[PDB]
């Protein structure tokens, strides 16, 4: 069970872990997290109280370093840091677990939640969609725009999701412009899974991503590339029976997490209606079907 | 976006145009079966993509053969006219290519914009215009070369005839609008007005009568009374 501790807390902030959250004072003798869950990719987000505008965090994995976080009073913000002195962090983490300055990751033995949601997200996969190579962590914020956004400003700060655009030369076969176009397959299973993927793990964990920096962040951007990567699996005539059985539930615990204040935000309308109602695999996705008829069924 | 009323004279400039109608793709005659349930005799049926500046009308006609054990044939209508735009775009030499293509009907975008995903530069627009060009098979010899084809054709005709010797592409335009409104209203009655007058002939290489200018302000008022007779009727106003 790793840490990540704290130098301090200098300025009034609600810190997120995953999907779990807490309120710091002003100068609160707050001093990090610890019992963090071996084996999953983690995210740690703040929104500060006086200014709610960007949300931001960094997406890490305990295994890959020893992680802290210290406020930078010059970029105004709590940035992740590694500590390559092995024994000065030991030492550090000690201290602040003995006088008892930090919060627990707080899991219920029961609940897979977090395992649902990042079941296929891997730390190296997020390192090629952010990309800053010197930190073995991600930062993602609110405002952050993706390659594609970009494309329709700044190159190193975008999060460089798989481009999918349905009315594009890669997703239309010259000579299969309406096959290609009403059944995805080719674009899915060719294009997507065998070229750029390599496998529906791959697929599976961007579209986890793209989902978690939808919901932690607000980020546009990524609530359009996970919106975007289930249509064009329900737009595929022929996808294997296991993808779609992964993906009912996959969607399941990320309808079944979603704050339901935040559905009007961060859920596509025709997406949805067009995935659950219209679609080759309209009749695929029992888990999903059911938990979006009885959360929101204003939006269907 | 959207061609209007707001940017109409766009449609007489120099950029090359062409509208496409598909209103005529898919043909089909409603009938009952032996067993008394219904079927459809599909018939040969076109596609009107029309210059508006030149009257330079590319007549794609549609053999019903291209229907043989096909599904939903409403929806590989419209891919099938998209397909057939695309081919009559690669066939013309780069500078007699549209800059913009504009469709009568909302539902030809997506098949159009797929099939000219090669064409980036190619603009395809809809229309806020409610044009008459479902009426192109109201002209005699439009539809008299539809119906005797026995294979895939294409026919070139200029559907201004002459009038643009004596006249401008907007008034040109203004006047099939108004001949196609007429025919699509009330086709016999518009036929009776092109046609009453014997001494007036359509030449081998027309479609519409030979009238002088003078003739044309008198059918021109016969065709707007045609449509406001008409229009008093459908609404009793």
């Amino acid at each position: 069970m790793n840490t990540v501790p704290f130098t301090s807390a200098p300025i009034e902030v609600t810190i997120g872990i995953d999907q779990y959250s807490f309120n710091v004072k002003e100068n609160q003798p707050f001093h990090g997290i610890k019992d963090i869950p071996i084996g999953h990719v983690h995210v740690i987000h703040f929104q500060h109280a006086d200014n709610s505008s960007m949300r931001y965090g960094y997406w890490f994995d305990c295994r890959m370093g020893n992680f802290y976080i210290q406020y930078d009073p010059k970029d105004g913000l709590y940035k992740m840091m590694e500590e390559r002195d092995g024994a000065k962090f030991e030492n550090i983490v000690h201290n602040f677990k003995e006088r008892q300055m930090m919060v627990s990751y707080p899991k219920i033995d029961e609940d897979d939640t977090w395992y649902n949601l990042t079941e296929f997200v891997q730390m190296d996969k997020i390192r090629k969609i952010v990309r800053k190579d010197e930190n073995q962590f991600s930062y993602v914020d609110s405002s952050m725009t993706t390659v594609q956004e970009n494309e329709l400003s700044d190159p190193a700060h975008s999060l460089n999701y798989t481009v999918i655009n349905f009315k594009s030369r890669e997703a239309i076969r010259p000579g299969h412009e309406m096959e290609d176009f009403l059944d995805k397959s080719y674009y899915l299973n060719t294009v997507m899974l065998q070229g750029i993927f390599k496998n529906s793990s791959n697929y599976f964990g961007e579209l986890q991503f793209a989902f978690l920096n939808a919901m932690f962040f607000g980020n546009y951007g990524s609530s359009l590339q996970w919106h975007a990567m289930i249509e064009l699996i329900c737009s595929s005539a022929t996808v294997p029976k296991h993808m779609l059985d992964k993906l009912d539930e996959i969607l399941y615990y990320q309808i079944k997490t979603l704050p339901e204040q935040y559905s009007d935000i961060l859920l596509n309308e025709r997406v949805w209606n067009i995935c659950l109602y219209s679609s080759f695999q309209k009749n695929s996705l029992h888990n999903t079907e059911k938990i979006m008829e009885n959360k929101y069924p204003e939006l269907l | 976006g959207a061609m209007n009323s707001s940017n109409y004279a766009e449609l007489f400039n120099n950029d090359i145009k062409l509208f496409v109608d598909d209103t005529n793709v898919y043909r089909v005659t409603v009938h009952k079966t032996f067993e008394g349930n219904v079927a459809t005799k599909a018939i040969n049926g076109c596609i009107f993509t029309l210059n508006p500046k030149t009257g330079h009308l590319f007549l794609k006609i549609i053999h019903t053969s291209v229907w043989a054990g096909q599904k939903r044939l409403s929806q590989l209508a419209k891919w099938k006219t998209a397909e057939e735009v695309s081919a009559l775009v690669r066939s013309l030499p780069k500078e007699e290519q549209p800059k913009q293509i504009i469709v009568t009907r909302k539902a030809m975008l997506d098949p159009l914009e797929v099939h000219m995903l090669d064409f980036p530069n190619i603009a395809i627009r809809p229309t806020e215009l409610r044009l008459p060009f479902s009426a192109a098979m109201s002209i005699d010899k439009l539809s008299d070369v539809v119906m005797k084809a026995t294979e895939p054709q294409m026919v070139l005709f200029n559907i201004y005839d002459d009038w643009l010797d004596r006249i401008s592409s907007y008034t040109a335009f203004s006047r099939l609008t108004l001949l196609l409104r007429a025919l699509k209203t009330n086709e016999e009655s518009a036929k009776m007005i092109l046609l009453s007058d014997p001494t007036i002939t359509i030449k081998s290489y027309h479609l519409w009568p030979s009238f002088t200018d003078e003739q044309w302000i008198t059918i021109e008022s016969q065709m707007r009374d045609l449509i406001l007779t008409e229009y008093g009727r459908k609404y009793n106003v």
